[PDB]
């Protein structure tokens, strides 16, 4: 999903609000902030109602202006609430009744997702790969800065996991794939407009192809 | 135009979500309180610092941590949620590593702690992938234009920690002494461990 959440490379932001080893305060800065994570885990591990991937996607599905003005932990309150309503566990009415006011949710999904690709390749360390030149309107774990770009394999995972573009839509055809640490030169991603050296993206097998 | 939707106070909405689920018997007794405790007390950058100080003093462990991070971490009992598949990345005199999640906030929770606000900021998420040298500089860490900077974007299940270089002036320190100078920021990769004068 080419949403506003795909922030890497966007220009115009100011200073990161931190200097090294400055005080970051307690883990939770308000008394409700442990709830979104804890309730996500109840949803995933106790109710079985959704995957973690579905949480990521439902946050991606926040109305874009809504995403941009919402603090981090609140986004996951909104996300988890949205998934509870979508899966038929809760209603929006009961949420707004309990809250005493409006509880707008993430927007409905505009894609049914896609299956784990049938044709993929097992890549080796040192091999050159290109990120597939594909556009996915649903959930994908590929930030757009690397789409179509070439890099080298640094690592093939020794485990495998469900393809996000399926499981993030609660599909039954996510299969399993390893992921690959793909190293890109900074200039491959950003031309001359970078001060860095390399960027390593952890990319599912089904996002990659051999590089010409 | 472009105005926020009306919303109830966020605390009210968060507690409503809790009460709606809990009133349906969908939340076990003590469940959220348990998780709060785990997040505040168990998941901690002190664990990652323990690992670094071990690696610094035990060439065999350092090798294990760098080849099979998961196994190394399992020896201490520190695997957990958002830290099941671990890769440690090694700074050298010509390479400085830095971790982000550009798409959200993904972090090796059990051994780094939950991410701090700044790491989840749009500013970090947008900027460090393209101008990590400037970002680190602004944060108080100078990396010479010679040293390669390598940004790891945490886009799947691998969960990373940085193994920083050991600084001079620490020779013969105990594992407790070394642990003390490895901070959360050192594990993320934005800071280099500091020896007092
Ligand atoms: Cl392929
Ligand atoms: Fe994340
Ligand atoms: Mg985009």
């Amino acid at each position: 999903m080419d949403g506003v959440h795909d922030l890497a490379g966007v220009q115009g932001f100011g200073k990161v609000p931190h200097t090294v080893n400055a005080d970051i305060g307690p883990t939770f800065h308000a008394e409700w902030e442990h709830l979104p994570y804890s309730l996500m885990f109840a949803g995933v591990a106790e109710l079985g109602a959704f995957s973690v991937d579905e949480v990521k996607y439902v946050v991606e599905r926040m109305e874009p202006r809504h995403y941009m003005m919402t603090p981090y932990y609140e986004r996951y309150v909104i996300g988890v609430a949205t998934l509870m309503v979508e899966k038929g566990i809760l209603t929006q009415d009961e949420l707004e009744s309990l809250a005493g006011g409006p509880f707008p949710l993430s927007r409905p999904s505009e894609s049914e997702g896609r299956p784990a690709p049938v044709e993929t390749t097992t890549f080796e360390v040192g091999q050159r790969v290109r990120v597939r030149d594909e556009y996915v309107p649903g959930h994908i774990r590929m930030p757009a800065y690397c789409r179509g770009r070439v890099g080298t394999i640094s690592h093939r995972t020794t485990e495998k996991w469900p393809f996000p573009d399926a499981i993030g839509h609660g599909r039954n055809d996510a299969g399993e794939e390893p992921t690959y640490h793909v190293k890109f030169a900074a200039e491959e991603l950003f031309g001359s407009d970078t001060d860095g050296g390399s960027v390593v993206v952890d990319l599912f097998e089904g996002y990659l192809e051999p590089a010409a | 135009e472009n105005a926020a939707p009306a919303q109830a106070p966020v605390s009210d909405r968060a507690w409503a979500l809790f009460r709606a689920l809990d009133g349906k018997g969908l939340v076990p007794d003590g469940y959220v309180e348990g998780w709060k405790k785990t997040f505040e007390e168990d998941f901690s950058p002190r664990r990652g610092a323990e690992l670094v100080a071990r690696a610094w003093t035990d060439p065999e462990f350092r090798q294990l941590l760098l080849t099979d991070g998961t196994a190394a971490v399992a020896q201490y009992g520190y695997l957990g949620p958002q830290g099941e598949y671990i890769v440690a990345v090694e700074d050298t005199p010509t390479l400085k590593n830095v971790i982000v999640c550009s798409l959200c906030s993904c972090t090796a929770w059990p051994i780094l702690g939950l991410p701090p606000t700044w790491y989840k900021s749009f500013e970090y998420r947008a900027r460090v992938v393209r101008e990590p040298r400037k970002v680190l500089s602004e944060m108080g860490t100078e990396i010479a234009s010679d040293i390669e900077i390598r940004v790891y974007d945490t886009t799947a299940e691998t969960r990373y920690m940085v193994l920083p270089q050991r600084p001079a002036g620490t020779e013969g320190w105990s594992q407790e002494q070394l642990q003390e100078i490895v901070t959360k920021d050192c594990l993320i990769g934005v800071a280099i461990p500091q020896v007092p004068t």
